[PDB]
RNA sequence: CUAAAACUCAAAGGAAUUGACGGGGGCCCGCACAAGCGGCGGAGCAUGUGGAUUAAUUCGAUGCAACGCGAAGAACCUUACCUGGGUUUGACAUGCACAGGACGCCGGCAGAGAUGUCGGUUCCCUUGUGGCCUGUGUGCAGGUGGUGCAUGGCUGUCGUCAGCUCGUGUCGUGAGAUGUUGGGUUAAGUCCCGCAACGAGCGCAACCCUUGUCUCAUGUUGCCAGCACGUUAUGGUGGGGACUCGUGAGAGACUGCCGGGGUCAACUCGGAGGAAGGUGGGGAUGACGUCAAGUCAUCAUGCCCCUUAUGUCCAGGGCUUCACACAUGCUACAAUGGCCGGUACAAAGGGCUGCGAUGCCGUGAGGUGGAGCGAAUCCUUUCAAAGCCGGUCUCAGUUCGGAUCGGGGUCUGCAACUCGACCCCGUGAAGUCGGAGUCGCUAGUAAUCGCAGAUCAGCAACGCUGCGGUGAAUACGUUCCCG
């Protein structure tokens, strides 16, 4: 994991995405490619469009999801069975 | 060994005993390299029989070589585009390395707890007459005098 | 190798001299003592806006000519396939076939 | 892969370095500029037979020997080509850069230039074999000449099935240390492909 | 017994030559077998491959001689594959032209980025124009696109085996034969004796490196034996070539000598001397060629193909997918051991924007800090582990084994989700020495223990290449197996 003097890493694209929908307290639905950022408790209530490698999975944010990245909710690979 | 026989070795005399038969002993005993872990087990398993038996390490241990010490064998001959289990003289010094790699396997796989336990037990049964050793060298005896007929080859 | 790739090497290397000797560096140096103030600072964030090929950890050594990226020598900046061919040829100073 | 080049193989007893300069720090750059020096003279001048061309750097200064069996062809009588020999090799960052340029006193007894010779007669018409022939009996004219090997390997004659042939004549140890092989390979154009030539050349033995 | 035809084939045949082959013979070799030691095949994990899957799981490599291989370092880059977003004289070269003083940078904005746009900066020649780019272009670039059955170059293998040829001569109508066979000997087509052959070349051997002994030279950063100062902290310090050591030159193994076999010939057995005795030990060196062996993905290249794309830029993903199969390794199944405490010995190698010490802070990865070092000096600790001594465990799926999983951290990197290593706490699977079958090894070898380096920001490293510590058993002999 991320050493904790660097703090913790939130890309600035989605950054000001979320200050920006949070400033009037309304959770539209918002787009992002970057599956690196971990997940801030200013994220509570936002839904994520998060890139998967073909479309983009919807991913809502709750309090026991924070601290892990939004890739962890866009599985790439499917496998169904042999 | 297409070329000739290959020379010997001249292994060296023990320190504590002086003799040839202890050193072959902690040779055979030898795993790794660790020859002072061989030593002590050697010279320990002496001690023991010792204090057992009351007498000299030396001459158990030559009774129980005697006792193991083989001397007819079977080898597999193939003569005329065929094979048999012919009996074979041994020479002397094959049968005492057969007599002492007997007796270090079989007390490898005695249950006495401990390796200098085990090759204790295990000398004091062949100079006696009990161990497994000298169960094998019957059996090899044994299975030498039933081949007896392939002898003329 | 490629044409396109060996060139696109050194660009990351003329890149790399030109952000990462003072740039990408003293953003490193904020970040390394706990008590420097790094979390107002963004000097994450600020060193994330920054180009990737400013990082060295982008490089790649190719030999000097040929292109090959891998079986690479530092000493002598060449492939093996080519220390090789000119070593026979006495070209490096000093160096000849083993034996020991 | 079976035989190594002559040149390595006696590179620290019999023959000696083509380049001769120091450097600790510098050594990359100069080796940069030295191979860009060899490919310009190589490039640059393909009518007279380039023997040889050897680099002295110190600091500034370089000093390009450059030996040919043709001086006059790649000189120029009011200097006009040491002028072009000159600028481009300012251009190629050498800082101060003399040429020396020299000739053979025997341009038979040289490998490179009975390979090159070989070479551009098989380019053109003429059947290999003529060409060895000429080459070898060229070459044992010469006094100190002792042993000769020519060997071409390629699509000979414009042939579809590649071939190696080789001439042989006197003696040719390869494999003795202190008698010096004059090694050449070169590559003849033709329009059926590229054909490889390799000339050894035995001139006594130095201790 | 006499005895056709239709139709079909471009041959069917005889003798002899060179190979190849034989479950034909003869003579020999090689860890080939035999005698041994340790393994694989059974278990968990690492790696590669096949198959399946997928949007893609980039490509090449298929017995020996593919399968810890190209890959001596796949999170991005690498990357050549997929999705999507841009771009076209192009990401990058050089030539013919028109217009120019800007190209170029530096900050802001939008975008995932490529990129687009905004704001400030503007060439030196010298009158002819040159350097820069703009567009307009035009030649052209650019292809890890195809063909290793068109190739060069490089490499493997038979095989470090002893063989492969040529000139002249001679024999045969000819392919071809002799020389190269025969006796002996050798590691060897090595040599001797014979011989329609006489010679020669590439092969063998020697010349090269290392290693084992000694002599001369040699003293710093290396030694310290004899002398002084030392303070524990030691060659640490003044001093000294004496012993090592470092690196220059040289000597020393040449069947040189003796005895015996031997055609008195090669050669062979034994002995003395010597450090070393019979190519001392190990390397480098791989003949003509074979297998259309491998490589158009190190590179180059004939031909074919793409060229608003099969070129080129970017973000994300993939190369790490898993019901299985094969191969190479690591860790184990324990008492010849586990754990704890103490304690002794190496060699080699690396280090400048690198090695990095003392000290301090953490339990520990590690953090702070920077002494000294381009290094026989300083750092890798003064270097190790196995080893030796002491205590404990008492034969159990255990104080063995460590997989898997939960939680908490460190470091690198813009970024450890797919997909890094390490640290701490807990968790504690299979595994009881492994069927048929099979592999390596003849002495400082097998076995076992640790150290270092390349690649490398970090590492998948248990892989590869080297270094040393401790160090065995066995070989009766070529009948069987392989070459």
């Amino acid at each position: 994991p991320r050493s904790l003097k660097k703090g913790p890493f939130v890309d600035d694209h989605l950054l000001k995405k979320v200050d920006v929908q949070n400033e009037k307290n309304t959770k539209q639905v918002i787009k992002t490619w970057s599956r690196r950022s971990t997940i801030i408790p200013d994220f509570i209530g936002h839904t994520f469009a998060v890139h998967d490698g073909r479309k983009h999975v919807p991913v809502f944010v709750t309090e026991a999801m924070v601290g892990h990245k939004l890739g962890e909710f866009a599985p790439t690979r499917t496998f169904k069975g042999h | 060994p297409r070329k000739g026989p290959a020379p010997k070795r001249p292994l060296v005399n023990d320190p504590v005993y002086g003799s040839q038969l202890v050193t072959q002993l902690v040779n055979k005993v030898l795993l790794e390299g660790k020859k002072s872990l061989a030593e002590r087990i050697v010279y320990g398993a002496l001690e023991q029989a010792r204090e057992k038996t009351g007498t000299d390490p030396v001459v158990t241990l030559k009774r129980a070589l005697d006792n193991v010490k083989p001397a007819l064998e079977v080898r597999s001959r193939r003569v005329g585009g065929a094979t048999y289990q012919v009996p074979v003289e041994v020479r002397p010094d094959r049968s005492t390395t057969l007599a002492l790699r007997w007796l270090v396997n079989f007390s490898r796989q005695r249950r006495e707890k401990t390796m200098v336990e085990r090759l204790a037990n295990e000398i004091l049964d062949a100079s006696n007459g009990l161990g497994a050793s000298v169960k094998r060298r019957e059996d090899t005896h044994k299975m030498a005098e039933a081949n007896r007929a392939f002898a003329h080859y | 190798a490629k044409k396109s790739k060996i060139v696109k090497n050194e660009q990351r290397r003329e890149l790399v001299q030109r952000y990462a000797e003072r740039r990408a560096e003293l953003k490193r140096t904020i970040r390394d003592p706990a008590s420097s103030p790094e979390r107002r600072a963004a000097a994450v964030s600020a060193l994330q806006r920054l180009p990737r090929d400013s990082s060295p950890v982008r490089l790649r050594n190719r030999d000097v000519v040929d292109g090959r990226p891998r079986g690479h020598l530092r000493k002598f900046g060449l492939s093996r396939v080519r220390v090789r061919e000119m070593a026979h040829r006495g070209e490096l100073p000093g160096v000849r076939k083993a034996s020991w | 892969g079976q035989k190594i080049n002559p040149h390595g193989f006696r590179l620290g007893i019999t023959t000696e370095w083509k380049s001769r300069w120091y450097a600790d720090k510098q050594y990359k750059d100069y080796v940069k500029e030295d191979v860009a020096i060899r490919k310009l003279l190589a490039t640059g001048l393909e009518r007279a037979g380039i023997a040889d061309v050897e680099i002295e750097r110190t600091r500034d200064r370089v000093r390009v020997d450059i030996h040919t069996a043709r001086p006059g062809i790649v000189i120029g009588r009011r200097g006009t080509e040491a002028d072009r020999i000159r600028a481009d090799l300012e251009k190629l960052t050498g800082k101060q850069v003399q040429l020396n340029i020299l000739e053979v006193k025997n341009p038979e007894s040289q490998a490179q230039l009975v390979a090159q010779g070989v070479a551009e007669q098989l380019s053109n018409r003429v059947a290999f074999r003529r060409a060895m022939r000429k080459a070898i009996q060229s070459a044992m004219r010469q006094p100190n000449v002792k042993g000769i090997r020519v060997q071409c390997s390629g699509r000979l004659g414009g042939a579809e099935m590649s071939r190696s042939e080789f001439y042989r004549e006197g003696r040719v140890p390869l494999h003795t240390l202190r008698a010096d092989i004059d090694y050449g390979l070169y590559e003849a154009k033709t329009t059926f492909g590229r054909i490889g030539v390799k000339v050894w050349i035995y001139k006594g033995d130095i201790v």
